[PDB]
This record gives C-alpha cells, structure tokens and sequence, in this order.
C-alpha cells in the first residue's frame, strides 16, 4: 500500500492530467450501481407519457383501472411532485 | 435439404431423439475403420518429425487411436439418426398422399409381351 | 378489387368548434375531466374499429359535447377566460409556467361557478374502462381465411431400412 | 506484428467469418463481412515487401467494392420487400446483383483474376487464411440464399470458374499461383450443385478445406515456393515428398483417395435432377486439374531433380516448426471415402 | 433469350433467309461479346487498331453463323430430311472451313469441322430428344 | 441463419430490427403494420415454398404499400386526363381546388 | 419550382456524381462529390430525415473528405488535372449529362421508364405519408434507441471502430 | 423556404464582395486518419440526448459508456505504441 | 418507383461504372468508390424515412460507420503504395504479374 499510494502521488506529480481524467471515468462508472435515484430516473421516463393511453373496454370486474381521469384508481406519481 | 424440418433445434449434434434407435455396435466395422484412420495418423506423425514410425511415443498414437473412435463413434449415431430420420418422414409422407403412389397392379408375365430381339 | 364506399357529404357536417388553439389549450385539462364520456368511447372506437368511417356516430358526439362545455364558460367566468387564453398565445410554446396567475383567475372561477376542479399530475394519463354498447370486431383487420399448416411429423423413430442405402454401402 | 496484436486480427477474422453464419439480419451479414475485411489486409502485409502490398491493394480493391455491392442489392431487396431476414429474394434483378456480388467477394467468373496474383503476393501461411478460410463466409450466404437464384446464371458461373482454374493452372510456375487456379476450379466444383442440393456444397468445402489446408501448410513445412524449390526437397525429406504426393494425387480426385469424394457426390446429385451434359463437361474439364497436380508430383517425389551441394548442410538440421494439426489432417483428406455415408450427418 | 427464340422459332427447312439472318444475329452477337472482351482484358493500340480487333473478330463470328445457318437449313429442303441431326453437322463444322478461311491455317480449319460439327450436331439431339444443360432444380 | 445460434441460447441479437411490426420505440407503427401483420400471420409454419403461392394476396397487398405503384398509375391517369380535359375547355374544377 | 425541389435536388445529385465519377483530378475530384454530398442533404431533409442528413453534413461530407482533400495534398501528382487537361474526362461529363437528359425526358413524357426496374414519373411529393408525429420526432427517436434497441449493433460497431485502429497503425509501421 | 433562401441570398453577398473587389481595382496522414476514425466514432454518441429519455435506460447507460470506454481504449493503443507520438 | 428513388439509384449506376474504370490515378477511384455509400446511404435513407421504419434508421449510420472504415484503410493503403512507388498511378500496381 505504501508503494501504490507512492506510485499514484508518483503519477500526480509528473503528470496531473490523465489521473484527474482516469479518476472521473472511475467514479462515473461505479457511481450508477451505488445510487438511490437512478431507479427514480427510469420511473421518471416511463412516467411521462407520449401516447394516448388507450382505454379498455369495460367487461367489469375491472378492479385497479379507474373509469374518470379524476378518480382515485389507477397509479399515481404523486411520488414525483415532493420530488 | 431437412434444414427446417419441425422440431429440428439448432446447433444440437445428437437430437434427444435419436437415442430411440439402436446404439451402434461396440465393435461396429464403421466405427473400427476410424480405428484405423486414428493408427495411420499417429504413423504419419512419427514420419514427419524423423522418428520411428512403429516404436516411437506409444503415447502419441493410444490418443489418436482414442479419438478418432470417439469422435466417430457420435458421428456413427447422428449417421443413423439421419438416414433414419429421412427414412422415417418418408415412410408417414407416402401414407398422408395415397394419390401419388397408387397401388401398382401387378401382373405377370404370362399378360406382358416382351419383343424379342435376335442376337444374330 | 372493389368498392371504396365511404360516408356521403350528409353527415359530415357538424358543428365544427370554432376557437383557436390557444382557447383550446387554456381548458384543456377542464374540458379533459369534463367531457371525457364522449371522448373515451370514440377513440376507443377508433382503435378497435381500426376505421374512421365506422366511428363517425361518435365523431360528431365529441364535437357536439365539446359545445356544452364551451358555452357554460360563456355563461360563467368567460372574462377571466379571455384573459387567460389571450396570455397563453403571446408565448410561442403555449406554456403554463408564464401564465401561472391566469391559472389562477381561471381555476378559482371554474372552482365554485361550475365545480370542475383542476386534474392533478398524471390523472388525464390514465387507462380507463370505458362502458360501450358496440361489440368488438370480430377482425378488425378484416383478416381472411388461414392457410391449414402441413401435417406434424410424428411417430416413433425406426431404424433406416437396410441402412445407408447409399450406393454399396450396408449396415 | 506482435503476436498478441497478431492472434486478435485473426480472431477478428475469426469473429467476422462466424458472425456471418450466426447472422439472420441482412445487414449483420454485411457487417461482419466489412469486419472480415478490415483484419485481413494486415494479416496480408506481414512482411511489408512491395510484392505484399500489391496483393492487399488488389484484394482490398476487389473485395470492398463487392462489400458495397452486396449493399446496393439489400436496399433494393428491402425497397421491394422490406424485411432484412435472410431468407429467399422477392426482387429478381436483387439476387442478380446478389449472385455477382457474393461471387465477386470470393472469385469465380471473370470475378476469379484477383485470386491469382493476391495469392502470391501475400505470404504462404496468409496464403492459407485467404483460401482455406475465406471460402465459407460467402458461401454460407449463398447457402441460405440458395432456394431461389436463378439455375442458368449460377450454373454458367460455375462452369467458368472450373473451366477457367484448370485451363491456367497449366502454364503457372510458383505454387501460389496453382494453388489458386486449383482453388477456383474447385470452387466452381462445390458451388455447381448448389441451386440443386446444399448438403453436398458443405461436403465440398470440409472436403477441399482439409486438403488445402494441409497441403498449404505442409508446402510450409518444406518452406518451398517454386517448382524447382519443391522439387530439391526429395533429398532433405522425402517422406515429406511422398506425403506430398498422396494428397496432389488426392486433389485430383482418383479413388479410392478421399479427394475423389466432392467429384463422385457432385455428378450424383446433377443426375438425379436430369442435368446430364452439365457433370459430363464439369467432369472432364477436371482432367485439366490432374495434369498440373501431375507434373507437381512429377518434379516432387515421383522422380529426383538435381539437388545442390550447400544443402548438405541442412541434413545436419531439422525442423522447428510443431506443424499443428497436420499429420491427421492428410489421413482424413486421403482415405476417408469409405466413410460415405457421413453425408447425412451434415444435413 | 430474344435471339435464342428468334432462331428456334423459324421451323426447320423453311424461310432460309430469316433463319441465315437469325443465324448473323446470334453469330454477330457473340462476336462482340469477345471481342469487348479481348480490348478488356488486352489494351489495344489507338482506338483504330482496336475497332481493328473488333471488326476482324465480329466477323469471323458472324460469317461462322452466315454459313451455318443458310447450308443447314437448305440442306433440310434439298434432302427433304429437317429431323436428321446430320442436317446440322454439314453446316455446322463448316463454320470450322470459315475459320480457318479467315485465319488463313488448313490444320486450324479441318480440325474445328472435326469438333465444330460434332457440337452442332450435338444440339440438334439436344432440341429433339429434349436434352437441357441448365435444368431447374428438380430434386 | 447458417448456424441459428440465437434460437438455441434464445437472446434477441438482430431479431428485433428484422420486421417492423415488432416492437418500435414508443409504439410507433410503421407505413404497412398491417400488411406486415397479416401476411406475417398468414405465412408461418407453412414453409417458403407454400407461402410464396398460398399467402399471395397478403403479399400482393403488401408489395404496394411499401412503395405505392399501382395506386399511382391510378393518380397519373387520373392527372392525364384532368389535364386534356381542361386543355381543350370542357371540364372546369370545382372552387374547392382553390381557395 | 418549388414543387419540384426534390426532382430538383435529385438531378443535380446525379450531375455532381456525374462530374466527380468522371475521374477529374482529385482534389476537384472531391469538390464534385462535396456538392453532391451538400444536395444530398436537402433529400434527406424534405423527408423529414433532420438528423440523418444534417449528421451526413459533420461527418463524411465535413469529416472524412477534408482526409481526401488532405491527402491529396502532399501525395499529388507533379500536374493536377482538369476537364480540359485531358479528352477523355471531358467526353465522360458530356456522357453523363446527355444520358441524364435523355432520361428526364422519357421520364416527363410517359412517366413508363423501364429500363431495369419499373419506374413512375410522377410527382416526388406523392410517395409522402399523411398523419401526425405527436411529439416524438420518429426520426430522432429511432437512432437514439442506439442504446436501448441497438444491443448486438453497439458491440460490433465497438469493437470494428476500435480494431479499426489496431489496423490502421499497423499497416503504416514501415517494417 | 426559408432555409434556402438564406443560403441562397448569403452566397449572392460573398459572391459579390470578391467581384466588387475583383474587377472595380506521414504523421500528417497518420494523425489525420486517426481524427477519422475517432470523428467516425464521435457519431455513435451523438444521439445520446435523446437516448437519455428511453424506459430502459441501464441498458443505455452502460452501452454508452462502452463506446466512450473504446474511445477510451483506442486511443491508449494509439498512445502507448508510439503511434500517436509522431515519427521522427 | 417514384423519380427521386430512380436518380439515386442511376446516380449509384454511374457510381459503380466509374470506380471500375480506373484512370491513372488511385485516388479518383477511391473517391469514385466513395460514391455508393453515400448513394447507399441516400437510398436507404428515403426508403426508411418515408416508410416509418422506426428502428430501422439504426442502418443508415450503421452503414456510413463501417463503410467509412474502409476508406480509412484504403487511405493509408494508397499513401502505403506511395510510399514505395511515389505515385498514387494504378500503372505501375501491376508488379504482381507473375
Ligand atoms: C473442417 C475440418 C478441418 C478443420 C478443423 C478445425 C481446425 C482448423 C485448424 C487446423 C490446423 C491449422 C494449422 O495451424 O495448421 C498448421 C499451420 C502451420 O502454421 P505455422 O507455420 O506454425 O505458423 C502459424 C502462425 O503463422 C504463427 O504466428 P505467430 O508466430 O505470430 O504465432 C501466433 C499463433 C500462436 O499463438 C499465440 O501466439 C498465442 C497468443 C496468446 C495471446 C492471446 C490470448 C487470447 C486469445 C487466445 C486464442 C486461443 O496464434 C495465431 O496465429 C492466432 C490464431 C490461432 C489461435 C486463435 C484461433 C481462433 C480462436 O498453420 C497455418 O498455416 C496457419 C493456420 C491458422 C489457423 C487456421 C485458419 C484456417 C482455418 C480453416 C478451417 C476452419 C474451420 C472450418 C470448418
Ligand atoms: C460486453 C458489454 C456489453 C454487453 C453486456 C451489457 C449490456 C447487456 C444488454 O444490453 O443486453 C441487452 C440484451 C438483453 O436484453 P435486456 O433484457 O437486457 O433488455 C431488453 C430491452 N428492450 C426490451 C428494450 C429490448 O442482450 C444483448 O443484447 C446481448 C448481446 C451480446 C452480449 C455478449 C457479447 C459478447
Ligand atoms: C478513481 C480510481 C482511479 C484513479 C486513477 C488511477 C490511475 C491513474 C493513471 C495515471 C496515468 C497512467 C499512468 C502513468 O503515470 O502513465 C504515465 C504515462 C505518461 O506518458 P507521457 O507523458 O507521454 O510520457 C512518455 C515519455 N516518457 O502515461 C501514458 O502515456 C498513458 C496514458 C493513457 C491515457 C488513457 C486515457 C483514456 C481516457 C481517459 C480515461 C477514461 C476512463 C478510463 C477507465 C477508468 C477506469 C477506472
Ligand atoms: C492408394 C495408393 C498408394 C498410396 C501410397 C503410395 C506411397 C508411395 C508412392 C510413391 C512415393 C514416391 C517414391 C518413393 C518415395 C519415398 C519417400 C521416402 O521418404 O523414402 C525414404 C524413407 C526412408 O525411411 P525412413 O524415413 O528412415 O523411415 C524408415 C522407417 N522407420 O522411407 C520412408 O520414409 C518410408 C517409411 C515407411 C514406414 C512404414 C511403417 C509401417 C508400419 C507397419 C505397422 C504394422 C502393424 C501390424 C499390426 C498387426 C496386428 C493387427
Ligand atoms: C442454332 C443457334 C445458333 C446459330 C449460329 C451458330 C452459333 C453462332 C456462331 C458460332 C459461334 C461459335 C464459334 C466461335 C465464334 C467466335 C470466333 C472468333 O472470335 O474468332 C476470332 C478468334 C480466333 O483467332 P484468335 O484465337 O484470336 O487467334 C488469332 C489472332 N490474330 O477468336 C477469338 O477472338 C475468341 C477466342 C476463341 C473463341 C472462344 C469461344 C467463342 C465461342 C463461345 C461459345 C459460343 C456459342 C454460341 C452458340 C450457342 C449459344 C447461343
Ligand atoms: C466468361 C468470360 C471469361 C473471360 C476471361 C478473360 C481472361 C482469359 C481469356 C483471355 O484473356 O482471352 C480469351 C479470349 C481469346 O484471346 P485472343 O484474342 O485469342 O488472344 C490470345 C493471345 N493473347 O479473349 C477474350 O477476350 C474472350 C473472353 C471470353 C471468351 C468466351
């Protein structure tokens, strides 16, 4: 450990440029894995919609999609306006 | 030909199928010639590096022998296995048509005129 | 290859909104949340049906609900409302970020003259069980007939008779 | 080239050529063929002489343009179909400019003349990879393409190339070049059946892979590249001589000697479809093959040409080289006939 | 194979003069195949010199065909015999004689009658019997 | 494929490109989704022979929504002869051609 | 005039590959393609392809021809050439331009042309399709599934770019 | 419309500026190729912006990486075994 | 087959005529090989822009990245025989003769 700590201080010294770089490739890299929000940010991009969704007939027994824009069934991203 | 042939899954050397037929023989005359294609090769091989062909590296020759008996041996039952399958397609196919092989009315020779050509 | 028919002139004349986008965007999410009985089963008219013409019935109805709603603004805070639309168009996105105050005036009117309160986040993006009377399509696409498929290879496997059967070669 | 730098080009080669095979979009079949390309021209100029690069330029110049021929006719496939699966051509003119352009990739027609000088050019073991190894990424399109190419310009290609190999193989010297007008005539041999039968295409190819491939890189071995070079090593080898006879009288196709097994399959197949004139002629142009496979075996082993005295010093010698693979693949390419019916297993 | 049907389609025996200008046709056709070949493959001298090639090399092809088809369809009328393949061979190694007319060699000349004829009554047998050398794949 | 590796391990390496009526991004349909439906549905487990003549009309319909030919041969005819027609003075188009 | 700008655009595409095909000296060899690469563009574009034309317009026709321009530049012939310097590529252009012309008039009198495939004459505008794009810009939207979709492409286009340069460097060692 | 119209109108400007003006009075090679081949690549990841808003966005997110992670690695071959360094 | 389609395809006709009609100079053959990708790449691209293959623009620039990339070796495969020969002339390429 000495001699590597040596050898990355070596590296800095004689040249700061491609460590500063190596170390922010490192980080940008491992970082996604190590993240409480990059699962938000998926759900965010599915969560705006593009198309029409498209309403299914009621044959009944519907029991989560709800039958008003309005009314309480169906998701929700209430989840997205304290964030 | 049967490329895409139902059922056929790709890149499978020995359909689970064919172990329906019976295994080649232990000491099949097919399976035995690959014996000796495997005993020429480790002869062969001792030629090209300068050594004595009968004698030299028993151990080189027991692995050449050994392979080619092996190697052919799942090619001998993927031989069967196909001759049987193209076979076997076959056999069903002139059932399921009856109009393209009909029943070949035999007749014998005493109806057939054959004309007789002198050897004169 | 056939017939094209297709609706006369007769009853392609219906009372055509005439507002502009801006007016039509000012409500959007009111007329959304108000007039959706129409609008669901049409459109779900017109991915079932697969075809404009069998949906014009209920083409005509959206537009004609769209009426009621308009004119009850006109009965009610349609001041408000002019202001409102008449500061959505000055922006060329036609964005509610610089009109928040107008919202307001807007909102605060419908609230209590009308009732329609405003659709919160993601409620007009919502599946729905419409209730419809039409049977579904028995093929939407107005598919044809499909070709019967070989027969399936079955049996057990036998032995290739007289083996390869290749030339000379036996066993 | 460092051998590491080496062993990934041809794997390149190696994963351009496979990805062909494993491919079922048109435009991955064109994908790996420009990967294919692009590893190859290096692997061509390994020794960086003039000679070298003129064979990477020629190839490069006649393999490119065909890459971007085989282009043009998968637009036009898809302006008139519009799927890229690999399957049978719903556009007629497509497939004619499918047939030229996968052709002229590998050389058959008129298409051939690059094959000759490319060969020699390069060095004897990149020699191998260009005609032992790039054979099968064409054909493996022509395979699966095969249920509808038109018979007469397929048939007349093929024809023209056996036609073609053998009539020059007569008058070449360096054994690059016979070998590359042998390859032509042999390539016209496994392609002719192929609008009739696709198993016996493939029959060929592993067939006239292992004797060219051994027979290539045995040539290695004795580290010869003319008539007269091939011919001194009678005295140094012999058995190397005599092997090498075994197989040129095997590339010729006499039996019982495997090289006779595409020959007889061949004309089998073209008769069982009523084509009878088409493997008569296919069968004696052969004999075209033999005569220069003859005069080789003559100058080699079958007599002594003057050798020279300096070569005294390499008896004192020996071989370096661990010839991978070799000694077995002659036994397989020399006396495998018996073994026939092995034509179902590749079905 | 506009040509092809342009020759065949004239029965055999009668209307010589469309069946010898059928027969110039083909044989001219094929002469300019070669000889664009031959300025391909071997660059010629100033464009002269290679219309130069390319004439002498059209003509023999054409006057080959010229011969060919006057004599083996006048033999059918004056033999009152289409079917014989014979009928061909007369005419058709012939065009061997022209050859060797046109390049000026006895031994290049009798040696295409002895092939040339054979050839050409070659397909005679293949139009009678029903001979085809580009079958469709059958099985 | 010549070596049909991905039905054996079963991972979608080009598959998805290979038609346009699989999925698309964000449910874009193509032109002719709903040629490629049924001629797909018309011919599968039927082989490339059989389907080439039995799933003829599908494809018929198909071939011209790609590139719509035949429905422009009606549209050139129909601008040739509006053009001799009113060349010569006869018909005259209606106001709603224009403003 | 301005209904035509796609036949329009498209002629002066084939003069350019006319003129350029005709091998003039290749430092104008390039410039003759250059244009053909900028009138390219305005086919690509009139499609609604934004993005592939305009990406056409950084790479290629501003990327990897200023490496032509840029190589013909120390390795050049001692006297460049023009349409003029010799006879030949100037009887080349005149070809080209006269078959093109020849063939836009077959094309504006019967609109039948069939020579190789089967062609119309009609209008560029009617080969369009009429229907809203909502608010994805389908073109934008389809090579930005690079990375959702492009699974197997992303790799080989990797791996190719990047033994791209394993080759590159090796060929030009100099022994 | 618009858009040719003003490279139409600003072409006639330059034009007439210069006639107003006119008539009134290998490791060049080697690094260029290296450019291309790194300019081709460049396009690969320009349509990121918006690949950012797909509903899979790990897949993006570790497939766009490895481009630039090739990128990276290029140009360490290009770097190391002299090549980038230029001939002497 | 509209006429926009019919003059890129010609265009990539007279393309291929004159890459295969070499003049005196490997760099206007090179740059008359540069003619079908981009005729390629046209054509593909009306073709899937005008048909709403969505997925299908991946091709367009899958085509221009690798065909590009023999163009970055041809390059250096013409400075190769220039570095030798001194001259990009196709005339002297003929040392393979024999
Ligand atoms: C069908 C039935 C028949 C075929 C059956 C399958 C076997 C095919 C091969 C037969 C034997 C060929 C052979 O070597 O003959 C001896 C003969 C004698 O060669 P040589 O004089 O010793 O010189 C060899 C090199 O030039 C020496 O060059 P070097 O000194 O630079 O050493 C490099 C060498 C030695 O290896 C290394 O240097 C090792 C590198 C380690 C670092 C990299 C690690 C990561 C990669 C590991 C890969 C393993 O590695 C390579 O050449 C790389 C290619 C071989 C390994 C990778 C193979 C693909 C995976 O070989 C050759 O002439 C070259 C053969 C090249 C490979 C075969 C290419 C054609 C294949 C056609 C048929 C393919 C199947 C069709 C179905
Ligand atoms: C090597 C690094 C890159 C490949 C591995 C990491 C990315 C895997 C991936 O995207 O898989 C996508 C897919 C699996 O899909 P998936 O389930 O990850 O995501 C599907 C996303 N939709 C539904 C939008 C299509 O796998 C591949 O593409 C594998 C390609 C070959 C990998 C190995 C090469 C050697
Ligand atoms: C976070 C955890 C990690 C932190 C960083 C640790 C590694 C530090 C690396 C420092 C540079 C490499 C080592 C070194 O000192 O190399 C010296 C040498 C300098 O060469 P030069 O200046 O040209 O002199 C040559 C003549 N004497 O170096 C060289 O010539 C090599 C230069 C290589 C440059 C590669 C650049 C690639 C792109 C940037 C990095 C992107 C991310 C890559 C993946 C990182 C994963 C962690
Ligand atoms: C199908 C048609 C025919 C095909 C084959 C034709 C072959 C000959 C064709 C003509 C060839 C050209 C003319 C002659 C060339 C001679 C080549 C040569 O190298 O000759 C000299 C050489 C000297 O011998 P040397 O290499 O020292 O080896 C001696 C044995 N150790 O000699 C040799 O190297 C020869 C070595 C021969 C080794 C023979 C080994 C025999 C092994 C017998 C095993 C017996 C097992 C019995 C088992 C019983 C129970 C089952
Ligand atoms: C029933 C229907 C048909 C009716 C008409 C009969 C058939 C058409 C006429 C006969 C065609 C075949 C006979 C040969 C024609 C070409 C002859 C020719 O080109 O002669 C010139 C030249 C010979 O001399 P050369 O080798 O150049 O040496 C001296 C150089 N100063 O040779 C050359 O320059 C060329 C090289 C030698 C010849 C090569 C082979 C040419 C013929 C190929 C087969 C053509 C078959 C045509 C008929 C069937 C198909 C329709
Ligand atoms: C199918 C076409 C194959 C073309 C092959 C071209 C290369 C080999 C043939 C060749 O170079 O010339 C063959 C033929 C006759 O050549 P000829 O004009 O007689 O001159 C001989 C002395 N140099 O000259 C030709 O141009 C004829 C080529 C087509 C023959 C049918």
């Amino acid at each position: 450990a000495g001699r590597i700590a040596s050898f990355l201080k070596n590296a800095w010294a004689k040249e700061p440029v491609l460590v500063a770089s190596f170390a922010i490739g490192g980080l940008a890299i491992i970082l996604p894995s190590l993240s409480p929000y990059t699962n938000y940010a998926i759900r965010i991009n599915r969560a705006t919609p593009y198309n029409y969704p498209v309403p299914l007939r009621d044959d009944g027994n519907m029991p989560d999609v709800p039958s008003h824009p309005q009314d309480p069934q169906g998701p929700s991203l209430e989840w997205l306006k304290n964030l | 030909m049967m490329s895409g042939r139902p059922g056929r899954v790709p890149l499978q050397f020995l359909p689970n199928e064919a172990r329906s037929l019976p295994p080649p023989k232990l000491t099949d005359p097919r399976l035995v010639y690959m014996g000796f294609l495997g005993y020429c090769s480790g002869l062969i091989d001792n030629a090209i590096r300068r050594r004595p062909v009968v004698s030299a590296g028993l151990h080189r020759q027991l692995l050449y022998v050994t392979s080619f008996v092996f190697f052919g041996y799942y090619l001998l039952k993927r031989q069967d296995y196909m001759y049987a399958l193209r076979d076997h397609d076959m056999f069903a196919y002139v059932k399921s048509h009856p109009e393209d092989f009909p029943e070949k009315d035999k007749k014998t020779y005493g109806e057939i005129l054959e004309e007789f050509h002198p050897v004169r | 290859p056939g017939i094209v028919e297709l609706p006369t002139l007769e009853d392609l004349k219906v009372q055509e909104v005439k507002v502009s986008s801006s007016v039509l965007k000012a409500a959007a999410h009111h007329y959304g949340a108000q007039c959706d009985k129409p609008n669901k089963e049409f459109m779900l008219c017109r991915w079932e049906e697969k075809d404009p013409r069998r949906c014009l019935e209920e083409g005509k109805l959206v537009n004609q609900c769209a009426l009621d709603f308009f004119r009850q603004i006109k009965r009610h805070c349609a001041e408000p409302f002019t202001e409102y639309w008449t500061c959505i168009d000055y922006s060329g996105l036609q964005l509610f970020r610089h009109c928040r105050k107008q919202q307001a005036k807007f909102d605060e009117c419908v609230l209590d003259k009308l009732g329609w309160v405003r659709p919160d986040l993601g409620e007009l993006s919502k599946v729905t069980k419409v209730k419809t009377d039409r049977p579904l399509p028995e093929n939407p696409y107005h598919s044809r007939a499909r070709p019967e498929p070989n027969p399936e290879a079955e049996g057990d496997l036998k032995p290739a008779k007289h083996g390869s059967r290749l030339f000379f070669w036996t066993m | 080239m460092n051998p590491i730098i080496y062993t990934t080009l041809i794997m390149t080669v190696m994963s351009g050529t496979m990805l062909v095979m494993i491919s079922s979009h048109w435009l991955l079949i064109w994908i790996g063929f420009e990967m294919n390309l692009l590893a190859m021209i290096p692997v061509l100029m390994k020794n960086f002489n003039p000679r070298a690069t003129e064979a990477a330029t020629k190839y490069f110049l006649t393999q490119a343009t065909a890459s971007m021929m085989l282009m043009m006719a998968i637009i036009i496939n898809l302006l008139y179909s519009g799927q890229w699966t690999i399957t049978k051509m719903f556009n007629p003119v497509a497939m004619t400019m499918m047939t030229m352009a996968l052709a002229m990739k590998l050389g058959l027609s008129p298409f051939h003349f690059w094959v000759p000088e490319v060969t020699q050019g390069i060095s004897l073991q990149a020699g191998l990879l260009l005609l032992t190894w790039q054979k099968l990424a064409p054909l493996s399109v022509l395979c699966q393409i095969s249920q509808s190419i038109n018979p007469n310009l397929m048939l007349t290609m093929a024809m023209l190339s056996i036609l073609i190999g053998g009539w020059g193989g007569l008058n070449q010297t360096q054994l690059r070049k016979i070998m590359a007008y042998s390859s032509i005539a042999h390539m016209g041999w496994m392609t002719a059946v192929l609008p009739y039968n696709t198993t016996m295409t493939i029959l060929n190819l592993l067939i006239y892979i292992t004797m060219t491939l051994a027979m290539f890189m045995l040539l290695i071995h004795s580290s010869a590249t003319t008539t007269l070079s091939l011919s001194h090593t009678w005295n140094k080898m012999p058995v190397i001589t005599s092997l090498m006879m075994v197989t040129l009288l095997s590339m010729g196709g006499l039996p019982p000697l495997s090289g006779f097994m595409p020959k007889w399959m061949i004309i089998q197949e073209m008769t069982k479809n009523e084509s009878i004139i088409m493997p008569t002629l296919m069968a004696m142009t052969a004999l075209l093959n033999l005569y220069f496979y003859m005069r080789l075996a003559y100058s080699s082993s079958l007599t002594m040409f003057p050798s020279t005295n300096n070569m005294k010093m390499k008896w004192q010698f020996e071989h370096t080289k661990q010839m991978k693979l070799l000694p077995t693949m002659i036994v397989l390419s020399t006396l495998v006939l018996p073994m026939t019916p092995a034509l179902s297993s590749l079905n | 194979k506009t040509l092809l049907h342009k020759y065949s389609d004239i029965p055999e025996g009668t209307e010589c003069h469309r069946k010898a200008y059928a027969s110039t046709s083909i044989g001219g056709a094929t002469g300019l195949i070669v000889s664009a070949y031959s300025i391909a493959l071997k660059p010629p001298a100033s464009f002269l010199e290679g219309v130069a090639r390319t004439g002498r090399y059209t003509f023999t092809s054409a006057a080959i065909g010229a011969i060919f088809g006057l004599t083996s369809c006048i033999s059918a009328q004056v033999r009152e015999k289409p079917d014989d393949p014979l009928n061909y061979f007369i005419g058709g190694c012939a065009g061997g004689l022209t050859l060797g007319a046109r390049t000026r060699s006895y031994g290049i000349g009798a040696a295409a009658c002895a092939y040339m004829g054979l050839t050409a009554a070659l397909v005679k047998m293949g139009q009678l019997e029903g001979w085809q050398v580009f079958a469709e794949p059958k099985v | 494929p010549f070596f049909d590796v991905q039905k054996r391990l079963g991972l979608d390496l080009d598959r998805w490109m290979t038609i346009q009526s699989a999925e698309q991004p964000h449910k874009i349909p193509g032109r002719c989704h709903a040629f490629e439906k049924e001629w797909i549905e018309c011919a599968h487990g039927i082989g490339g022979i059989r389907a080439e003549k039995e799933c003829k009309i599908e494809f018929d319909d198909f071939v011209e929504c790609l590139l719509r030919q035949k429905t422009m041969k009606r549209l050139s005819a129909i601008k040739r002869q509006r053009d001799k027609l009113i060349k010569e003075g006869k018909y005259t188009p209606p106001p709603h051609h224009l403003g | 005039m301005t209904m035509y700008i796609a036949f329009i655009l498209s002629t002066i595409f084939v003069i350019g590959f006319v003129g350029f095909s005709s091998k003039p000296s290749p430092i104008y060899g390039g410039l003759g393609l250059i244009v053909s690469g900028g009138v390219g563009c305005g086919i690509v574009l009139n499609f609604g392809g934004s993005f592939l034309g305009l990406m056409v317009f950084l790479i290629y026709l501003g990327g990897m021809l200023v490496v032509f321009g840029y190589t013909t530049a120390m390795a050049t012939e001692m006297y460049p050439e023009v349409w003029v310097s010799n006879k030949t590529v100037f009887g080349a252009f005149v070809s080209g331009l006269m078959m093109e012309f020849c063939m836009v008039y077959y094309a504006l009198k019967e609109e039948e042309v069939e020579i190789i495939f089967k062609f119309n004459g009609l209008g560029d505008w009617v080969i369009y399709d009429t229907g809203d794009s909502g608010f994805f810009s389908e073109e934008a939207m389809g090579i930005a599934a690079l990375y959702s979709y492009g699974t197997w492409l992303v790799i080989v286009t990797g791996w190719s770019l990047l033994i791209g340069v394993v080759v590159i460097m090796e060929i030009t060692r100099g022994n | 419309m618009n858009i040719m119209l003003t490279l139409l109108t600003n072409v006639t400007l330059a034009s007439l500026l210069v006639l107003i003006a006119f008539w009134l009075p290998m490791k060049f090679f080697l690094v260029a190729i290296t450019f291309l081949l790194f300019d081709l690549e460049i396009a690969l990841l320009l349509p990121l912006p918006w690949a950012s808003q797909t509903n899979n966005l790990k897949t993006m997110l570790t497939m766009a990486l490895f481009l630039l992670i090739l990128l990276a690695a290029s140009l360490a071959y290009e770097w190391t075994q002299k090549g980038l360094e230029w001939a002497e | 087959m509209p006429l926009v389609y019919m003059n890129i395809i010609m265009a990539f006709a007279i393309a291929l005529a004159g890459l295969l009609m070499y003049r005196s100079h490997l760099m206007s053959s090179l740059l008359c090989l540069e003619g079908m990708m981009l005729s390629l790449f046209i054509m593909s691209t009306l073709i899937i822009l005008n048909t709403h293959f969505t997925l299908a623009n991946m091709m367009p620039i899958i085509l221009l990245v690798f065909a590009a990339c023999e163009a970055a070796l041809g390059l250096s495969l013409l400075v190769m025989v220039s570095n030798t020969y001194g001259t990009d002339y196709v005339q002297n390429l003929n040392l393979l003769q024999c």
